[PDB]
């Protein structure tokens, strides 16, 4: 099994992480009713490209640490940064015993105020934007999430952020094989992560030019 | 009396005699204090006195981290070894989480290594206490740690040779702590210190460590050099 694009970006005061709700096995699409997107303590969330027993186990093994960390100490919880380093660390050390955690994961977390958004390869590579893309979506989606942010950086706001990510998962649906039209929207606010119902975004398939004597190879 | 020869053999009254000889080893240890403040953490150590003109010079005061630190008193060969595994819990904490160890979190850490050695039979109790002094989200934390394996959380305490009289002097200004700025700390440690040295003698740069540990205040030692700001005017004034 393996999930498919995710995208997120960062707009006025919280993060937004898009993801398509499919669990492919190569090119048979298995399971379209599934949530990718996990979240981890009470401010942070996750979702993996690739394989999914990885994210599986990987989103588990950081989901006990955090409650663990919590419930036997009087400590406060980990920030978000602070989980996504220990996430990174784990998917380095599992490759170098070559027992690679073959999932790129975009990771978003807000705690009052300091809103972060990162993104970790499987190899160990980490990073941090206003916009991540992994899978397909690095390619499709993300061009378009950064021409939106430097035509106003000031700052998007939640709707004009939500218009263009409905904008890019258009054309992930268009552009993409192992695809299908029913994402999720996890927005991370100051009070916390809170993941939308599935929701389908509007296609066009009426162009003049894709008429049956038009694109004919007689 | 033949139910001390081991850690491992209880008296009929339900006592641990050998964990009860080693606390004699912490009160018989050079005295400090550490005193808690709403944004700093003073400890004062009272290291060995020159002899007229030769100055024996041992660490009691130890740093663990930006945040952290801690002053051991009995057996400094087991404040080493406690000191070794200290910063090495704190490296892989900040290793992997890229932040400051909390010190309720290594307050337990500190308890459990303690607690480890007192149960087997070939092992012995650290005949060491600490006196931890941290900052982290919460705020300034100061611990003390027994031979035992106990950890108390203070506001302000005093461990060592003759430190009763410390402790007695601190249980009168321990409400005022909350609001007694960086140098007033200073002071009332430094006062609490010097109720426990010998009779004719008296703090100066020479004989005295200060540590400080607060909000925007990486943990500093202060050894002669700058210890004078606060050491070269001080009278014990009765």
């Amino acid at each position: 099994a393996s999930g498919g694009s995710v995208i997120a970006i960062k707009y006025k005061g919280g993060v937004l992480m898009a993801a398509d709700t499919l669990l492919s096995y190569g090119s048979l699409a298995k399971w379209p009713n599934i949530p990718r997107i996990r979240l981890l303590g009470s401010h942070s969330a996750v979702c993996a490209t690739g394989s999914y027993a990885d994210f599986q186990m990987m989103a588990k093994q950081v989901e006990d640490n955090i409650e663990r960390q919590k419930m036997y100490h009087n400590v406060d919880e980990l920030s978000p940064s602070e989980v996504f380093s220990y996430l990174h660390r784990s998917i380095y050390q599992k490759r170098c015993d070559f027992d690679p955690c073959l999932c790129q994961m975009v990771f978003i977390g807000v705690r009052d105020g300091e809103t972060f958004l990162a993104g970790v390869d499987d190899v160990g590579t980490r990073w941090e934007d206003d916009c991540i893309a992994t899978g397909y979506g690095a390619y499709i989606a993300l061009p378009l999430l950064r021409q939106a942010l430097e035509k106003n950086p000031d700052g998007l706001s939640r709707g004009e952020a939500m218009r263009i990510l409905t904008d890019c998962l258009r054309v992930l649906f268009y552009r993409e094989c192992r695809a299908i039209n029913k994402f999720q929207v996890a927005d991370a606010a100051s009070d916390g992560v809170r993941i939308s119902e599935p929701f389908d975004v509007e296609t066009h398939w009426e162009y003049e030019g894709y008429c049956f004597e038009k694109t004919a190879i007689i | 009396n033949e139910y001390d020869s081991d850690i491992t053999t209880w008296s009929p009254t339900g006592r641990l005699f050998q964990i009860e000889y080693a606390n004699e080893a912490v009160n018989n240890g050079s005295a400090t204090v550490g005193v808690k403040g709403k944004n700093f953490v003073v400890l004062a150590a009272l290291k060995r006195s020159p002899v007229a003109e030769l100055s024996s010079y041992q660490e009691k005061v130890f740093e663990i981290d930006e945040h952290v630190g801690m002053s051991i008193s009995g057996l400094v060969a087991d404040g080493r070894v406690l000191a070794r595994y200290l910063r090495t819990e704190c490296m892989n904490y900040r290793y992997m989480y890229s932040n400051g160890m909390p010190m309720n979190q290594m307050a337990d850490m500190i308890g459990e290594k303690h607690q480890r050695h007192i149960q087997c039979s070939g092992k012995r109790p650290f005949g060491v206490g600490l006196l931890l002094a941290g900052y982290d989200r919460q705020g300034p934390h100061l611990y003390q740690t027994v031979p035992s394996g106990d950890v108390y959380d203070y506001k302000a305490t005093a461990m060592g040779v003759r430190s009763q009289a410390s402790r007695t002097y601190l249980e009168r200004h321990f409400e005022h702590f909350s609001d007694c700025t960086l140098d007033e700390l200073v002071t009332h440690a430094l006062k609490a210190l010097a109720s426990a040295t010998s009779e004719g003698i008296e703090l100066n740069v020479k004989n005295t460590t200060i540590a400080i540990v607060g909000k925007d205040t990486p943990f500093t030692i202060f050894e002669e050099e700058s210890a004078r700001k606060y050491l070269d005017g001080f009278k014990m004034r009765p």
